[PDB]
RNA sequence: AGGGAACCCACUA
């Protein structure tokens, strides 16, 4: 799973424009924490653009 | 001779419709024809009510004798 | 790595498990740069 | 920490339905219109514009939780009509009142602007 | 530390008019007459003037990192 | 030495035999809310989602439970274990491979608490039994325990900083003693 | 001449500040 | 001056001669939780803790012996327009309706900073502490954390986030496949923030020794603690936006609604005489003189004034519904009063146990929320869960969810 | 069949405010166009802020919070612009945001002043209001000190934010003389009359007309600079319109799928 | 019944604490029933005294049929008897009351009711009840 | 820092509104609390009450 | 997928 630590861009949803670094990753859900807020949020991998 | 009161207490209830509730939830076969239910607690007090419930209580004396009342035999106030 | 000294200011090459002190003044503390990640706020 | 995102307030979420109608047995001729991601701004509208109307009997809106956005509005009728016909008449004026509103704003701007 | 952008109360913008406020207090206004001048007139935009504590006057007397 | 360890209200017997630190609890600030019900409370979403009931599954629930489970730990209405009939509990928050997370009738599941599950909520000093009443939780979300303005005067409590504890039952059984026996209506009139 | 009882209430400041001025607040530390 | 007899804390309340007593000792002992900015040069220093306000006021209303406790150069609070009413509900039993709209614009935001602290020391020809990045392969016990955010000096950057579970020192002591162990420093669970400053030194054993920084902005929340300079506490019991605030004829939204029944039982008529004179003091262009005993100022004076610019006298206001738009059919009183924000927010005081980590001796949960340990269920709990007779539930509470055992 | 007919006077129509008065309409319809000129009216704010170096002596979230606040001029280009939620770019494109950046270093001697007049956009009518008076300050910078950032400003109404608010100050009022009773004075004549008062010096209240509703309503919405305030009222009407016909479409497919 | 209550009661203090609240259940009755007291009712006074009687049968707290525990039953409701044929006096019934027959058979029964709802639990802690409900009023003083 | 000016405070980034009257023990700024006690070289009579001595008069 | 204890002090309701 490579996605874990990796620096991440939400490019579809709500959080759009939202930068943030995986958590922990599944084959169709990751939790990023969010660098904007003080928040860790559940997204669905489609919605995700690494960085 | 059964010198103890008719009624079932608050206490002998909650144990009744807590055990009845986990051997529900452990598969036991429910008394009463549930209709959409799930939740055993809502089953168990369903049962109590339609006076269905097959458990005993025995409620003990303090000179060290014992009384078996049936859930059936007690007059159920809630 | 690179540190700054805390009161002269100056970039310094630090290696690892070497003394932290200054090229210049000899002031023994030292401040890491900034973070060159993408550092991003909502503007909120 | 647990703060909801500020978009809950007017978003659906994937599978919230924005308007549902339950037509509450209690008593004829009444419903119960759950509107999702609406407040005050569009209940109390919709709330007196039903009261407007002669044969609506009951309108009133309520937010149950400020912490949820959530209106419920339940309108009661005479019998010879409905309360989703009431509640589509009700948007129906409302919508021509603000229509009017708008172009007579706009011949008062257009008016003061030249003098 | 600095002036707020923006009323907390109402939202007007009162982070262009601090440095205005002081120049008119310099010229011997009256703190009254120089929120008057700035055109504040809801007592919620003059306590943001009236009530500020410029501290990055105070932040800046410090020599920066780097 | 031993008798120091035996003795005084942080000794064994007294600090650790008739009270104890105890899982499944929970503690945060107290806000009122006038729309809740005299026997709700208001649980933060971060709370609800680390205290966990033990469901037993049932063909009933055979199929919520492992909805609750194919969410994970992640999401809040969703499980963090399931405990087999032989004891071993599957970590939900690892998420594993899919042969675990099959759900037999018998397996229990450590769903996340949810909407209407009960609680024991609680203001220290308890200093007569409705200090200590039930409460169905809702979910509402920022981050204080909400209580209605009613429930205030057994607890003896205000707004201006209480903090209490929240107990889950852990059982079936306790859960419906405290449903039948403690709950915020059966309080209301006392018998002191 | 003297302290009239309208100037007295910033005579007191006065010597208030001067007070505050040298002593400071943590003076006895 | 008589007001010489009150000290550094008691000589910011204003009015406080027409406050009850206990009121006076309660804002003594909250004006030292209040945050501000509390020395000037907190950019430089690594506090443990540190709490400073973005806009800190400096009050509408002052005591003059506030001139020489520095409070109008750090000050701690804002001046927040406030209406005492009942609405919704939600700031009874001492609770604070706020503004969510000003809450928005930065009204009461404030940063808290953390400092933590690693020594790289060597202890011994054995036992050597290493500032480093660990890695799997090497290092044993890595705490199955993200690691990549830490530098080649195994010390974090100032500008990266940090969430509870994140490094942000890495240690590891050499171990006498696995040549070292890890020894790293985290933060506190359920924290998060920016790293804001790396300070890398050598203390007095001449070893390598790390400070660094995380700042987090705390934003108002519900159950975030406010209290005004006369004993009036209260969390935050709901915010509103501007729209569902009530409103005045001009449109002024209160930032901050206090309940009416706070002041009667207490008697903080001093607080409404702060209110008066702040509406005063902000129409005219002062700074209120709120000294304590001063027969220049009585509330027929201020009255008088605040009937000369235009508004009720007593401080009333015809407020309307932020939700119908209708008159509110009582008048509020509303004006600037000068509000604290109190330390004790509810983020740092959330804490809930599932199963965790137990005590090495007696193998029940831990002490503490800082090291996810559970509540005592003490003995007056299970005395009130003997009085209820329910003893399966004081069966689970004193033996299945502390220390189970064969 | 039920609608209102409501006519509109504006008396007063100022670069900054306008003032109006709506007669014929409804309490609840006054109300919600007064909300929906605090929360309904969208305008282009910032929301996004990379910061590539920042010296100063405010940090980094104290800088964006205070950007996100700055008014953007927002006339003629909000109504074209998309929401980025909607917008089906990857991270930003010109039909849903708008960039803005700022680089001041300080090198002379005495405090840089970074004002809204450093911030620099690529789209020539997206400007801060304050640059197109005084500037709205953002940093004061020291000497060496810099601030170099990259900001994107989207499309947003105040319900989400309140920098997205568009109003300084609406003022709502109705019935001045209280001829409804919709307030009652404990003593009537020691309150100030209204702007709009009718009554003479000698009388305290009109006298109480007990078939009378709310009728004509009194406006005075200032505007913060990002639209003119007739354009606040005309996006708020346009918008309120628009969520009535959003729920009735929802409400018919819902009507017609029982 | 009355030289008993002087007896017991020796400073003609007549507030006492009891099960069922007589006055308000009368008053319940003749809600329910609509009864109208300008009209003569149809309730016989042997009712009243039968009905008392067969009533203070069954208010049962001590169960037996030797001496003692019968004695100990007359102990055990002694003032709710005594309160019971004051309030449910054959003349009060017909001069101030005015129930009808259905309606003093209502009346009987949810005193029956209510009494036997008011006995003590076996199981409860009345010691713990005790021990709190004098110790947390002492917190007030 | 005694005698110097506002500047040389912050030259030495210090703040100049900080009081002193601390220690840095450890880089921990430690204050002294003062203590309280009764005053020496004072004769104070006192009455012991439910003892064998009625008065007593300590220095 | 979790290696501290003890004491002191300050604080909260
Ligand atoms: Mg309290
Ligand atoms: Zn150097
Ligand atoms: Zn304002
Ligand atoms: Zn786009």
């Amino acid at each position: 799973n490579e996605l874990i630590g990796q620096t991440v861009r939400i490019s579809q949803g709500p959080y759009k424009g939202y930068i943030g670094v995986v958590k922990d990753a599944t084959e169709s859900t990751a939790r990023v924490e969010l660098h904007s807020t003080c928040q860790t949020i559940s997204v669905d991998r489609q919605r995700l653009t690494t960085v | 001779k059964r010198i103890t009161t008719p009624y079932m207490t608050k206490y002998e209830r909650a144990r009744v419709l807590g055990t009845r509730a986990l051997q529900i939830a452990m598969c036991a076969p429910v008394m009463v024809e549930l209709e959409g239910e799930t939740d055993p607690l809502l089953i168990a007090m369903k049962e109590l009510k339609a006076r269905k419930i097959p458990i005993i209580i025995r409620r003990y004396l303090p000179d060290g004798s014992y009384e078996d009342w049936g859930v059936d035999e007690l007059i159920i106030s809630d | 790595m690179i540190y700054i000294c805390g009161e002269c200011h100056t970039e310094n090459e630090i290696k690892s498990r070497d003394p932290i002190r200054c090229r210049e003044c000899g002031y023994r503390i030292m401040y890491k740069k900034r973070t060159k990640r993408l550092v991003v706020f909502d503007a909120r | 920490m647990n703060a909801p995102p500020a978009f809950e307030s007017f978003l659906l979420f994937e599978g919230e339905k924005k308007i549902t109608i339950n037509k509450d047995t209690k008593v004829p001729n009444a419903c119960l219109f759950t509107i999702n991601k609406e407040d005050h701004t569009l209940g109390n509208i919709i709330k007196s514009q039903l009261l407007k109307d002669p044969q609506v009997l009951f309108a009133g809106y309520k937010v149950p939780h400020p912490l949820e956005h959530k209106i419920i509005i339940r309108v009661q009728t005479t019998p010879d009509y409905s309360p989703q016909e009431a509640f589509t008449n009700a948007i129906t004026d409302l919508i021509s009142e603000l229509s009017l509103l708008e172009e007579r704003f706009r011949v008062a701007i257009k008016d003061k602007q030249e003098g | 530390m600095i002036i707020p952008v923006r009323c907390f109360t109402c939202g007007k913008i009162v982070g262009n008019k601090w440095e205005a406020y002081l120049g008119l207090l310099q010229a011997e206004y009256t703190e009254g007459d120089a929120l008057d001048a700035l055109g504040l007139k809801r007592y919620c935009c003059r306590r943001m003037l009236l009530a500020h504590v410029d501290l990055i006057e105070k932040l800046l007397n410090y020599a920066p990192l780097e | 030495s031993l008798k120091q360890r035996l003795k005084g209200k942080e000794g064994r017997v007294r600090g650790n035999l008739m009270g104890k630190r105890v899982d499944f609890s929970a503690r945060t600030v107290i806000t009122p809310d006038p729309n809740l019900s005299i026997d709700q409370v208001g649980v933060p979403r971060s709370i609800a989602a680390n205290m966990t009931f033990a469901e037993i599954v049932t063909p009933f629930n055979i199929d919520r439970l492992q909805e609750l489970v194919r969410r994970g730990n992640s999401q809040y209405p969703g499980a963090k274990y399931i405990i087999r009939d032989n004891g071993d509990r599957i970590d939900l928050r690892f998420h594993p491979k899919p042969s675990d997370l099959h759900l037999q009738t018998g397996y229990k599941v450590e769903r996340h608490m949810c909407d209407g599950d009960i609680v024991i909520f609680n203001r220290q000093p308890t200093l007569h039994k409705m200090s200590m009443m039930g409460h169905r939780v809702r979910i509402l979300p920022w981050s204080t325990f909400r209580l209605n303005l009613s429930v205030t005067t057994p607890y003896n409590a205000d707004f201006d900083g209480d903090e209490m504890n929240l107990h889950l039952p852990q059982s079936l059984e306790t859960r419906a003693e405290i449903q039948e026996l403690a709950m915020v209506p059966r309080m209301i009139v006392t018998p002191q | 001449d003297e302290i009239t009882p309208d100037l007295w209430q910033e005579a007191c400041w006065i010597v208030i500040s001067s007070y505050f001025d040298e002593k400071g607040l943590v003076r006895q530390q | 001056h008589p007001s010489m007899i009150l000290g550094v804390c008691a000589s910011i309340i204003p009015f406080p001669d027409h406050n009850q007593s206990p009121r006076n000792t309660y804002q003594s002992a909250m004006g030292k939780q209040a945050m501000g900015v509390y020395i000037t040069n907190f950019h430089v220093r690594m506090d443990t803790l540190a709490h400073v306000l973005y806009y800190p006021q400096k009050p509408l209303v002052t005591t003059r012996s506030m001139e020489y406790l520095r409070f109008r150069e750090l000050p701690a609070g804002i001046n927040s327009i406030v209406a005492i009413a009942s609405y919704t509900g939600y700031n009874q039993e001492d609770s604070v309706i706020m503004n969510r709209s000003a809450v928005d614009r930065g009204f009461f935001r404030s940063v808290f900073y953390r400092s933590y602290k690693e020594q790289e020391s060597k202890k011994g020809f054995d036992q050597e502490e290493v500032f480093e990045k660990p890695t799997r392969e090497t290092c044993q016990g890595m705490r199955h954390a993200i690691y990549d955010k830490l530098d080649d000096d195994g010390l974090i950057a100032p500008g990266v986030r940090v969430s509870g579970d994140d490094v942000i020192i890495g240690k590891t002591v050499t171990l006498p496949r696995y040549t070292k162990r890890d020894c790293s420093t985290f933060l506190r669970t359920s924290e998060t923030g920016i790293v804001d400053q790396v300070m890398v030194t050598l203390n007095q054993e001449g070893y390598k020794f790390c400070k660094i920084r995380v700042r987090s902005v705390r934003i108002p929340q519900i159950g975030d603690k406010f209290a005004s300079r006369h004993g009036q506490k209260g969390t935050c019991g709901i915010q509103y936006r501007q729209e569902d605030m009530p409103f005045t004829c001009e449109g002024i939204t209160p930032d901050i609604i206090i309940n009416p029944h706070a002041i009667p039982s207490r008697m903080t008529i001093g607080h409404l005489i702060e209110c008066l004179q702040g509406k005063v003091s902000a129409n005219k262009g002062e700074i209120g003189d709120a000294t304590p005993f001063n027969d220049a100022v009585n509330v027929q004076k201020i009255s008088n004034l605040l009937s000369d610019y235009g508004y009720h006298l007593r401080g009333n206001e015809v407020l309307y519904n932020g939700f119908t738009g209708r008159k509110i059919t009582s008048q509020i009183f509303i004006g600037p009063t000068y509000y604290q924000r109190l330390k004790h927010m509810v983020d740092d005081k959330i804490h809930s146990r599932a199963r965790g980590p137990i005590q090495i001796l007696n193998r029940q949960p831990m002490e503490g929320r800082s090291r996810d340990g559970g509540l005592r269920f003490g003995e007056m709990e299970r005395d009130c869960q003997i009085a209820h007779g329910a003893a399966q539930f004081l069966r689970e509470r004193l033996f299945e969810a502390s220390d189970p055992y064969q | 069949p039920y609608a209102n007919q409501p006519t509109v006077r504006i008396t007063e129509l100022t670069d900054e405010n306008v003032k109006f008065i709506i007669e014929n309409t409804d309490l609840a319809v006054a109300n919600s166009i007064r909300r929906v000129f605090i929360a309904e009216v969208p305008i282009i704010a910032i929301d996004w802020v990379q910061i590539d170096a920042n010296s100063s002596v405010l940090h980094d979230e104290f800088i964006a919070h205070r950007l996100g606040l700055i008014p953007l001029t927002s006339d003629d280009i909000v109504d074209k612009l998309q929401y980025s939620r909607d917008c089906t770019c990857e991270e930003f494109c010109p039909e849903c945001s708008v960039e803005f950046t700022l680089d001041v270093r300080c090198n002379e001697d005495q405090t840089r002043h970074v004002t809204s007049r450093d911030l620099i956009s690529n789209s020539p009518r997206v400007i801060p209001v304050t640059s197109r008076q005084d500037d709205i300050l953002i940093v004061k910078l020291r000497k060496g000190q810099e601030l170099r950032l990259r900001a994107y400003a989207k499309k947003g109404f105040g319900k989400e934010h309140a920098k997205w608010n568009p109003t300084a100050g609406v003022a709502f009022e109705y019935d001045p003389d209280n001829a409804l009773r919709h307030t009652v004075y404990p003593k009537p004549e020691e309150w100030p009359k209204s702007e709009y008062s009718e009554l003479d010096e000698d009388e305290s209240q009109a006298p109480y007309d007990p078939n009378g509703k709310p009728e004509r309503f009194y406006y005075n919405v200032e505007s913060c600079g990002s639209l003119r305030p007739e354009t606040i009222v005309l996006s708020a009407l346009s918008g309120l319109k628009k969520k009535l016909s959003d729920l009735q479409t929802q409400l018919s497919h819902e009507i017609q799928s029982d | 019944d009355r030289e008993v209550l002087r007896v017991i009661f020796p400073t003609g203090d007549s507030k006492v604490v009891l099960p069922c609240n007589l006055l308000r259940m009368i008053w319940n009755a003749q809600k329910i029933f609509h009864i109208n007291p300008r009209l003569p009712s149809d309730l016989h006074p042997i009712k009243v005294v039968e009905g008392v009687k067969e009533l203070s049968k069954k208010l049962v707290i001590v169960n037996g049929d030797d001496p003692l525990s019968r004695q100990a039953q007359e102990n055990a409701t002694l003032l709710f008897n005594i309160h019971l044929r004051s309030t449910l006096c054959s003349r009060r019934m017909a001069e101030e009351f005015r129930l009808s027959g259905e309606a003093f058979d209502w009346l009987l029964g949810e005193i029956e009711s209510k009494f036997n709802q008011a006995i003590a639990h076996p199981g409860e802690m009345v010691g713990a009840l005790a021990a709190q409900s004098l110790g947390e009023p002492a917190t007030q003083m | 820092l005694n005698g110097l000016t506002d500047r040389d405070l912050c030259e030495l980034n210090e703040c100049p509104l900080d009081p002193g009257g601390y220690f840095i023990i450890n880089g921990s700024e430690k204050v002294l609390i003062a203590q309280e006690k009764m005053a020496t070289n004072t004769v104070y009579v006192f009455a012991k009450k439910d003892s064998k001595y009625a008065y007593t008069g300590e220095c």
